[PDB]
């Protein structure tokens, strides 16, 4: 499950199709993306 | 007419001191150009064990991704080398670790906020705040469970604070140690400070005795110059505590007195440990390197 | 059957054919064993020049140039101190372990 | 940020020392000279890594967008 | 290379007369016996070894004929033809040292069939190279042997007539 993050409350809050794209709760608009589980890699240098 | 039966007939070997992290040792009569290369072994050629490879699943902490996989490779591991092997470079990486040459550690931590009474420390009012390197869980992976049970791998200074979190936050790696020369990268020189100095020499010319002595004695450390009277005037107890500071030679009634020079086949090595190994050790380790350098060179053919 | 033959080239552009004034180059050495060796190449009563040059800091090379005065080449002279500096590396890690076991 | 794990000039491991110094001047009431001593700095290359550090991730720690306030 | 087609020509080919085998041998030592006095001291003014590619070459050639075909050049007393076993006496001990820079595998096999015809007794100065030891372009026209064994599967039937193995 795909989720976003609000803001300005910062309740965790996925999104689908036909939705205006708001915070639920709040009614904010500026709705930044959570990161998610998966594999990224490095040298340790 | 050198010879190297001459070379061990004069060659002595002083320990000062030897303690589990740090040794001071010095050697007597060998030239510079020999003692410079074990000061250059131990800091570069000697391997030792680091984190190389870092597989973030998530972080979400503040740090950086590539700057937290930074600091877990200057993080020194207690793995004793002569455990594992090399890894190869031109084999791909399905094949390229395995339960012989890789260590895997890993490290998963969620902050999360605690009822606490009450501005208030960090570490009262967040459950897992600060990440410290002792979370490095070891995974024994393969065949390293029978023969890493007496010697889990633990860092060298477990204190060494990684990271720091705060509630939601969380991160979860897993990083691979292989085995490397400092050379390459720093963060695999098993020594902290491999270094040696010279012994200083005082070579005191006229008789300096009296009052002067007294001042004589201020111009170098307490345990350099010791006074009894005009007779035993002022003779050098240990030229080796002297640090050359030249104090001495910025008074004038000192300046023709007394000269400042080395004894130049005289080291003064000083060598700490990064945790991994003995200090003592980490010699023997940079002498039977540099004798290794030279029996490959030796056994070895010339084409055109 | 397997040797390693970049370790080491002898520069035939530079040697001469009476053998006794060559120019080698090792790969991957720098003033490490190149310091050492001459050092204890200049000992050898029939050597008349050694000098170690690395030619550039970026590629990890190592040029020693040994002349003889005679009846000794200088890949006879190379690996005479090729054994006195295994020799005298021997010396150090047998006076080196008797003082830890004086401690 | 966060202090750094070794010393840069010389390579001693520092990272460790950053919480405890901050009780040598608190708890102890020491000055910064023997809060340095006390613990094992005793180069001036690495003496200069735990005193001068900024500790900057507290200021930044502050803004987080994953929790409520 | 032609030269290096010479000798695996010749001992490479079954249906051949044997009075072919010998005026290619006969006119090869010929070349080194008119090699014999316009160019045997240049050896010790200031030049190199590589001044004398060509000949060692040829004598390399020579000496690839030998360790296939030596039987016909037994005759019928058993003796050799045209002083074969008084030509590489002389060859192996010149100011050349043609057993050195030649090719390794075709001298050591003609050290051994010199031993098992009595014709030379060169391996003490294959011996003699202890101490003793551009060039890479003419290291490999040594090793390219041209009629080496077919790997085609289909062909080689029509060609055992022609091509002869190895014993």
């Amino acid at each position: 499950t795909l989720k976003y993050i609000c803001a300005e409350c910062s309740s965790k809050l996925s999104l689908s199709r036909t939705d205006a794209v708001r915070c639920k709760d709040c009614g904010h608009r500026i709705l930044l993306k959570a990161r998610t589980k998966r594999l990224v890699q490095f040298e340790a240098r | 007419e050198w010879n190297v039966e001459k070379f061990k007939k004069d060659f002595e070997v002083n320990i000062s001191s030897l303690d589990a992290r740090e040794a001071n040792f010095d050697l007597i009569n060998i030239d510079t150009s020999i003692a410079n290369a074990f000061r250059r072994i131990m800091i570069s050629e000697v391997p030792s064990v680091a984190a190389e490879y870092v597989y973030f699943f998530n972080n979400t902490s503040v740090i950086q991704d590539e700057v937290l996989a930074h600091r877990i490779g200057l993080v020194p591991l207690k793995v004793d080398p002569d455990m594992l092997t090399w890894v190869d470079s031109n084999l791909p990486d399905d094949e390229k670790f395995t339960d012989e040459n890789t260590i895997v550690l890993s490290l998963n931590v969620k902050c999360t906020r605690n009822p606490d009474a009450p501005s208030t420390d960090p570490k009262e009012l967040y459950n897992n705040a600060h990440v410290y390197a002792r979370d490095l869980k070891f995974e024994p992976q393969g065949r390293q469970s029978t023969t890493f049970a007496d010697c889990p791998v633990v860092p060298a200074d477990p204190d060494i604070l990684l990271a720091k979190l705060r509630p939601g936050q969380e991160i979860s790696l897993k990083a691979h140690c292989i085995l490397g020369i400092g050379g390459d990268h720093a963060k695999f020189s098993p020594v902290s400070t491999a270094s040696y100095r010279l012994l200083p020499q005082i070579n005191i010319l006229q008789p300096i005795k009296g009052e002067s002595a007294r001042r004589f004695q201020k111009c170098f450390p307490p345990g350099v110059i010791g006074i009894d009277e005009g007779s035993d005037e002022a003779y050098v107890k240990d030229a080796r505590k002297d640090t050359v500071s030249r104090e001495v030679l910025r008074y004038e009634e000192f300046a023709d007195k007394v000269k400042l020079g080395r004894v130049r086949n005289h080291f003064i090595f000083n060598v700490e440990s990064a945790g991994a190994m003995t200090p003592e050790e980490i010699f023997f380790k940079s002498v039977r390197i540099l004798k290794n350098k030279a029996e490959y060179l030796k056994n070895c053919p010339i084409t055109q | 059957e397997e040797p390693d033959r970049e370790k080491i080239k002898l520069l035939t552009q530079a040697t001469s054919e009476d053998g006794t004034s060559a120019s080698f180059q090792i790969v991957e050495e720098d003033h490490t064993l190149g310091n050492a060796l001459r050092y204890v190449i200049m000992k050898n009563p029939d050597v008349e020049f050694c000098g170690y040059s690395i030619p550039h800091p970026s590629e990890n090379l190592l040029n020693i140039r040994i002349q003889t005065y005679g009846e000794t080449t200088a890949v006879d002279a190379l690996q005479k101190g090729l054994k006195d500096l295994m020799d005298l590396c021997d010396v150090v890690e047998s006076k080196f372990t008797e003082k830890i076991k004086s401690m | 940020m966060i202090v750094p794990v070794r010393c840069f000039s010389c390579g001693k491991v520092v990272g460790d020392k950053w919480e405890s110094y901050l009780n040598l001047l608190q708890e102890d009431e020491l000055d910064e000279g023997t809060a340095l001593s006390r613990l094992g700095l005793k180069r001036y290359c690495c003496r200069r890594m735990i005193l001068t550090h900024v500790d900057l991730i507290e200021k930044f720690l502050r803004y987080n967008p994953l929790e409520k306030r | 290379k032609s030269l290096q087609y010479l000798g695996s020509y010749i001992a490479r080919a079954k249906k051949l007369s044997r009075t072919q085998i010998i005026f290619v041998a006969s006119y090869l030592t010929s070349w080194l016996n008119r090699y014999v006095i316009e160019r045997e001291e240049e050896v010790d003014q200031r030049g190199g070894m590589e001044r004398f590619k060509h000949f060692y070459a040829a004598f390399q050639a020579l000496c690839y004929i030998f360790c296939f075909r030596h039987n016909i050049f037994r005759d019928t007393d058993g003796n050799w033809e045209c002083e074969l076993d008084k030509f590489f006496q002389r060859m192996v001990i010149s100011k050349f040292n043609p057993l050195k820079f030649c090719n390794e595998n075709v001298m050591l096999m003609f050290a051994r069939i010199a031993q098992q015809e009595s014709v030379a007794y060169c391996f003490s100065i294959i011996e003699n190279n202890n101490n003793e030891r551009t060039r890479q372009q003419f290291i490999d026209l040594q090793s390219y042997f041209p009629y080496d064994p077919l790997f085609l599967k289909n062909y080689k039937i029509l060609m055992k007539e022609y091509y002869i193995e190895w014993s």
